[PDB]
C-alpha cells in the first residue's frame, strides 16, 4: 500500500519573530579559496577583469566630466626572487570607506553600484565584467597575503594601504607614495610558486584577458597588439586584420576563405566572428577554437557546446554580454539562453553559406569538396527535419543531365524536374565515369528522370537520413529499381535453375532482367544503402545477415556462354558464376574484405586460359 | 671543400602554427660519412636536433632507415650521398605519411550514424 | 618599448587599522539562487542529502546512548493542486538556536560541527554529505515562500516556524503539532510548477538520491527498493544482488558477465562496482562514461569529467569517493590532481582485473575479447605513456599460424615461447585464418623459421603499429618485413618484366622477381604498408599510385604468368589487360584499394574476351 507521515495537523500558537540573514565569512572565504574555481590560474584573470572594470569606470567618470583624459593601462609585474606578482591599474581607485566597502564585504561588488548609476546601459554595461562581488577573493588562492595600495581618482584622496592573510580578517592603513589607481601585491603560496614565472603568467593571461579594453603589460612588455575585432562594425575593421585575427585564434598561418560577422540585439546580444579555413581539414578536428567571450574575457566552456558539432570546422570568436555565469564565471549548463544562442549560430551559419554559395559559384564549389563531410555529418546527426533540409540546401551534387566538373544543389535539381515526378533519385558510385557506366544507371536509363551522383563516402547514408526535400522523396537508382513492377525460355529456366542449386546459400532469388547492356550481373537488395552501410559497419566492428537477389544479363557474352560452357567444364562453370556473383557483389558495393575473392579470381583464370 | 646540400622536409606537431616548409642543410662531406643515415645523424648531434628519425643497426637489417629521396623510396644506412656538388639531394620522408601515426582519429558520432539506419530498416 | 610603472615607493604613514570581513546577504541569497546551480532541480536533491544528515546525526546521537531506535524515513510529497512539494525527515530536528544559526547563516553547517564532535571521524564522518552550508538555499531557486516545520529530537523540546521568501529576511516562530524531526514546505514558483507533478520529482529522485542512506518514500510509497551494494564487502553481495544492480546501472534487461568490486584506501577512498555486459556493445557504447559516481551515496553528474578512461566506457557501474574535490554547485572540480589519481588508479585496478580474468578463464575472455576487442584496440591507439601502452596490450589475443584455428594467443605468451636471440614480432593481417595462411606475404616469409601472429578485425594493425613496443620487442608486419629483407630463362624474365613495366610505368614504380611466392602470381610491397592501408582510407588511380609506390613484385614459376609469357605475342591487348588484373589482383591482396568497383568493368571485359575460344 502506500505508507504517508504528511500531515497538516500541525498549528502556529506562538509569537511571529524576525530576523536578518546572517553570513559567517571564514567558510565564504574558504569556499571561494579552496572549492569554487576549478583553476588555480583564473586568479589573475579575475584580477585583470578588475583593472579593465576600474578603468572602464574612470572612462567613464572623466567622460562625464569632459577633460583629458590621461593613460590609462594594467601593468603586471611578475618577481621570481621575491615570489609575488603584482597586478597595478591606472583606475578610479577606491577610499578608505570604498576599500572597507567593497574588499571586506563578500558578494558586494562596486561595479553593480557604478553600472546602477549609468541610465543608459549602453555606454559602460557592455565593457562592465564584475557582477557577483567574489573574483578578488579568487587570489586568494595562491596568496597568503595580499597588500592593496588603492589610491582614488578624486583631486585629493589619500593613499591606503590594504593587508589581508585570507583568514577572516583583514586590516587597512594609510599609505603615502601611492600612485592614483590601484597596485595588488601577492605573495605566492608555498605550493603555488608556479604563478611566480614570467613564461606562465604569460601564456594564461594570453588565455585569459588578451583582448582586454586597455593596453596591458607583464614585466614592462604589452602582449594585446590586437584590438577586439568583433565589437567593431564589418565595415571598420578591414581584412588585413581579419587575416591577423584568424591567424591569432586558430595558431594557424594560412588566411580564412570566409568571414562572417554576426552583430545582432534583438533576440539577445551577439558579437560573433566566424573563419573557414583555406586548408582541408586535418583529422584531429575530424570548442573548435570558437570559445565564448563575456565581455572580453574568455569562458572556456567545453561543455555548452554553443556552437553545433558538426560546425567545428570553422574558427572565430563568439561574444555575448547576457550569457548566464557561474559563480566560478563558467557557463551554467543546459541554459535556454545557451541553447537558443546555438540554434541562433547555426541558422545565420546556414543562410551565410547559402549566400555565399549563391555569390560565388566555384569558390563555394572547393568548399564544399573541402568540408563537404561536415555537412553530411551534420545532415546524419540532426533530429529536427528543417535542421535537415536547411543542412541539405549546402550540399553540392552532380547530376547525369550536366557535363563533368560541375555541381548543384538539391533545391535547383528539384526546380528543373517534371512536374509529375515527386521523387529525386541519386546514384552513388566513387567516380563520374563509373557512375555513368553503373548497371544501376543503364537499368534506370530507360526513363528520362534526372538523376544525381555522389561520390564521397557517407553520401548514401546521409540521403537516406534527410529522406526528404521539398516535399520530395530520395529514392536510390537500387530502391527504384527493386520497388520497379539468345537464352531462350527453357535455358534460361534451367540455367537460374543452376544458379539457385549452386548459389543457395549465397543467392536467395535468381530473375531474368531485360534492362541490362553491358554488365552481365545485377545485385538489388530492399534496403541497398541501409545494408550497404551497415555491413561497413559491421566489418568495421564486431557489435551487434541480408537477403541479396541477383540478376542476370540475357543478352550479354558472358551470361550466354554459360549455356556451352556448362556441358563442356562444370568445374570452370561453376567457378565461373561464383566469379559473377562475386563481381556483382563488389559493384553493388555490398562484397566483404575482397582478399578472399583474389584467390579464385586467379584459379579462374589460370584454368580458364588453356586453350591459346 | 665538398659541401653537400641537403633539402630536408620538416614539420613539428608540436610547433604553433606549423606548415610545411623547406630547408637547406650544409654537410662538407670530407668530415661525414658516405651513407645517407650519416648525414642524417650529424646533424641531429650538431646542426640541429628537432628532426627525428630511426636507426638502430644502422647496417640495413631492422628497416627503420628507409625513407624517399628523389621520389624514391630507399634505405639511408645502405645507399649512399650523392657526390654532384650541383645536384641537391631531395630528402622527404615516406611518400606521403604524416603524422597520422600519432593524430589519434576518434569517429566520433558513430551512434548517430546507427540511428538514421532503423527507420529505413 | 618595455616600459612599467611598478615601484616600491608606498610605504605606510598613519597607525595601522584592524576590520573583519562582511558580506552582503541580499546578494549571496540572488547568487546561489540564479546563478549557482545549472540545473533548477537539484533543490529537491540538497534538500534529501540534509535530511540523510539529519537522520545520520539522529542515529549517531541514539547510538551514543545506546538507547532504542525509531522509524526513520525521508518522505517526498507533492501537491499540484496547491502547487507545493513537502519534504519531512524524523531526524534529530532543529532548535530555536540552532535554527537561527544554522537556516539563519549562509555557509553555516551544523554538519561540520557534528563531524568535529565526533571524536572518531570513522562512522558518520563517511555519511555525512552536507559541508559547505549553502544546500537549503538551492531552494529559493523555485520557491517564493519557503515554510519549515522543525522540532529537535531532545526530550522537552518544542515545535518551531520558519518562513522566508528568499527576500534576505527570515521569520522565526513556535508552532504546535510538529512531529519530532524536520519538515520543509516548498511553495513553487510560477515558471516551476513541473516540480509540484509525480513523475518530474520521481524523475529527478532517481537521477540524484536513489542509494540514500535511509528509506525514501515518494508520495507516500517507497521507491527506493534497491540498497547501494558497492558499500559493503564483496564477499557480502551475492550474484542476484550483483545481476540487479547491473540491470538497474545499465538500463538492461541482460546480465553482467564480469564483475568487479573495488575497495581501497590506501592511495584514496574508492568503494567502486564495474561491471561488463554480457551482450555485444551498442552504438552508443562506442560513441561519447557510463559510470556514475557517488560521493558520500550522492550522485556527483559530472558527464564530461570522464573519471573512467575513453576506452573503458564499455563498463557500467559506480564509483564512490569521500575525497573527490566538489565545487559549490556540489559538481566536481575540473582539472584535478585526485580525480587524475582517481583515473590512473581505476585504469590500473581495470587491466589488473581484466588480465587475472584472462589468466583464470580462457573461453569466457575469448568471448568477451572478441566482443570487446575495439575498445582496447581504441586504448591503445589513444594511450600516451608506453607503461599504459604495454598494460592494454596485455589484455591482445591473436591467435598465430603456430597453434590451429581458433586458438587465441597473448602477446606476452608469444614472446616467452619465442626465441629470446630476436627482439622482434611478426604479425599479418588478413580477413580470415585461412587467407593468412595462404597470404603471399606469409608464404614469402615462410623462408624464416618463426611464428607470426595473425590480425582480423579492423583498426588492428593501426593499434600494432601503435604499441610499436613490447617488452622491448619491436612489432614488425610481414610486409614490412619482407620488403625490408633483400619457371622461365633469363632474357624471357627480363623482356616480360620490361614489357609490364612498360604498360604499368605510371602506375607501378618498380617490378621485381621472387621466387619465394609459390601460389601467387604477384605482390605488392609498400615499406610502411600497414601506415599506408590507413592512410589509403582518409586519403585518382595515378594519384595513389604516386603516393603509395606498389613496387609490383611477380612470381615467375606461377602458371599464370608463363602462360602470359606467351599471351603477350598473341593477344597483345588480351596481355594487357591480364597485366592490368593482376596488378589489380595483387592490389587488393595488399589491402590498398580504396573501392574495388572500378576493376569489374575490365575485369568483365578480360572474361569475356579470354574464354571465349572455349
Ligand atoms: N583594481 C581595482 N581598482 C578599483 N576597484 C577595484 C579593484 N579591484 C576590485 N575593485 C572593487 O572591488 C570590488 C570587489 O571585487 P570583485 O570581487 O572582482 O567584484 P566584481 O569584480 O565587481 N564582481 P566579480 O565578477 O565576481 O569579480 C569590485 O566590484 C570593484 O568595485
Ligand atoms: N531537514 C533538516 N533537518 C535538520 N537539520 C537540517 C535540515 N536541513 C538543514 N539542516 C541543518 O542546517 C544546516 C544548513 O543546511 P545546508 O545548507 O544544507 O548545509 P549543509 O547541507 O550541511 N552543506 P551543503 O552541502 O551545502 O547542503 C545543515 O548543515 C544542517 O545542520
Ligand atoms: S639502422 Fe637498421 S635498417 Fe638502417
Ligand atoms: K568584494
Ligand atoms: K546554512
Ligand atoms: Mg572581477
Ligand atoms: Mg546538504
Amino acid at each position: 500500500p502506500l505508507h504517508s507521515i504528511i500531515s497538516s495537523t500541525e498549528s502556529v500558537q506562538g509569537s511571529t519573530s524576525k530576523h536578518e540573514f546572517q553570513a559567517e565569512t571564514k567558510k565564504l572565504l574558504d569556499i571561494v579559496a579552496r572549492s569554487l574555481y576549478s583553476e588555480k590560474e583564473v586568479f589573475i584573470r579575475e584580477l585583470i577583469s578588475n583593472a579593465s572594470d576600474a578603468l572602464e569606470k574612470l572612462r567613464h567618470k572623466l567622460v562625464s566630466d569632459g577633460q583629458a583624459l590621461p593613460e590609462m593601462e594594467i601593468h603586471l609585474q611578475t618577481n621570481a626572487e621575491k615570489g609575488t606578482i603584482t597586478i597595478q591599474d591606472t583606475g578610479i581607485g577606491m577610499t578608505q570607506e570604498e576599500l572597507v566597502s567593497n574588499l571586506g564585504t563578500i558578494a558586494r561588488s562596486g561595479s553593480k553600484a557604478f553600472l546602477d548609476a549609468l541610465q543608459n546601459q549602453a555606454e559602460a554595461s557592455s565593457k562592465i565584467i564584475g557582477q557577483f562581488g567574489v573574483g578578488f577573493y579568487s587570489a586568494f588562492m595562491v596568496a597568503d597575503r595580499v597588500e592593496v595600495y588603492s589610491r582614488s581618482a578624486a583631486p585629493g584622496s589619500l593613499g591606503y594601504q590594504w593587508l589581508s592573510d585570507g583568514s577572516g580578517v583583514f586590516e587597512i592603513a594609510e599609505a603615502s607614495g601611492v600612485r592614483t589607481g590601484t597596485k595588488i601585491i601577492i605573495h605566492l603560496k608555498s605550493d603555488c610558486k608556479e604563478f611566480s614565472s614570467e613564461a606562465r603568467v604569460r601564456d594564461v593571461v594570453t588565455k585569459y584577458s588578451n583582448f582586454v579594453s586597455f593596453p596591458l603589460y607583464l614585466n614592462g612588455r604589452r602582449m594585446n597588439t590586437l584590438q577586439a575585432i568583433w565589437m567593431m562594425d564589418p565595415k571598420d575593421v578591414g581584412e588585413w586584420q581579419h587575416e591577423e585575427f584568424y591567424r591569432y585564434v586558430a595558431q594557424a598561418h594560412d588566411k580564412p576563405r570566409y568571414t562572417l560577422h554576426y552583430k545582432t540585439d534583438a533576440p539577445l546580444n551577439i558579437r560573433s566572428i566566424f573563419y573557414v579555413p583555406d586548408m582541408k581539414p586535418s583529422m584531429f578536428d575530424v570548442g573548435s577554437s570558437v570559445a565564448l567571450y563575456s565581455r572580453k574575457v574568455l569562458i572556456q566552456t567545453k561543455a555548452t557546446d554553443i556552437l553545433p558539432k558538426w560546425l567545428r570546422f570553422i574558427r572565430g570568436v563568439v561574444d555575448s554580454e547576457d550569457i548566464p555565469l557561474n559563480l566560478s564565471r563558467e557557463l551554467l549548463q543546459e541554459s535556454a539562453l545557451i541553447r537558443k544562442l546555438r540554434d541562433v549560430l547555426q541558422q545565420r551559419l546556414i543562410k551565410f553559406f547559402i549566400d555565399q554559395s549563391k555569390k560565388d559559384a566555384e569558390k563555394y564549389a572547393k568548399f564544399f569538396e573541402d568540408y563537404g563531410l561536415f555537412m553530411r555529418e551534420g545532415i546524419v546527426t540532426a533530429t529536427e527535419q528543417e535542421v535537415k533540409e536547411d543542412i541539405a540546401k549546402l550540399l553540392r551534387y552532380e547530376s547525369s543531365a550536366l557535363p563533368s566538373g560541375q555541381l548543384t544543389s538539391l533545391s535547383e535539381y528539384a526546380s528543373r524536374m517534371r512536374a509529375g515526378t515527386r521523387n529525386i533519385y541519386y546514384l552513388c558510385a566513387p567516380n563520374r565515369h563509373l557512375a555513368e557506366h553503373s548497371p544501376y544507371y543503364e537499368a534506370m536509363k530507360k526513363k528520362d528522370t534526372e538523376v544525381l551522383f555522389c561520390f564521397e563516402q557517407f553520401d548514401e547514408l546521409t540521403l537516406l537520413h534527410l529522406r526528404e526535400f521539398d516535399k520530395k522523396k530520395l529514392i536510390s537508382v537500387e530502391t527504384d529499381i527493386v520497388v520497379d513492377h539468345c537464352l531462350s525460355e527453357k535455358e534460361t529456366e534451367e540455367l537460374m535453375a543452376w544458379m539457385r542449386n549452386v548459389l543457395g546459400s549465397r543467392v536467395t532469388n535468381v530473375k531474368v532482367t531485360l534492362r541490362l547492356d553491358t554488365h552481365p550481373a545485377m545485385v538489388t537488395v530492399l534496403e541497398m544503402g541501409a545494408a550497404r552501410h551497415f555491413l561497413r559497419m559491421q566489418q568495421l566492428a564486431k557489435t551487434q545477415l541480408l537477403q541479396p537477389t541477383l540478376e542476370i544479363n540475357p543478352r550479354h557474352a558472358l551470361i550466354k556462354k554459360l549455356n556451352q560452357l556448362r556441358a563442356s567444364e562444370p568445374g570452370l562453370a561453376q567457378l565461373l558464376v561464383d566469379q559473377i556473383y562475386e563481381n556483382a557483389m563488389i559493384a553493388a558495393g555490398l562484397v566483404d574484405d575482397p582478399r578472399a575473392m583474389v584467390g579464385r579470381l586467379n584459379e579462374l583464370l589460370v584454368k580458364a586460359l588453356e586453350r591459346h | 671543400p665538398r659541401i653537400k646540400k641537403f633539402a630536408i622536409y620538416r614539420w613539428d606537431p608540436d610547433k604553433a602554427g606549423d606548415k610545411p616548409h623547406m630547408q637547406t642543410y650544409e654537410v662538407d662531406l670530407n668530415k661525414c660519412g658516405p651513407m645517407v643515415l650519416d648525414a642524417l645523424i650529424k646533424i641531429k648531434n650538431e646542426v640541429d636536433s628537432t628532426l627525428t628519425f630511426r636507426r638502430s643497426c644502422r647496417e640495413g637489417i631492422c628497416g627503420s632507415c628507409a625513407m624517399n629521396i628523389n621520389g624514391g623510396n630507399t634505405l639511408a644506412c645502405t645507399r649512399r650521398i650523392d657526390t654532384n656538388l650541383n645536384k641537391v639531394s631531395k630528402i622527404y620522408p615516406l611518400p606521403h605519411m604524416y603524422v597520422i601515426k600519432d593524430l589519434v582519429p576518434d569517429l566520433s558520432n558513430f551512434y548517430a550514424q546507427y540511428k538514421s539506419i532503423e527507420p529505413y530498416l
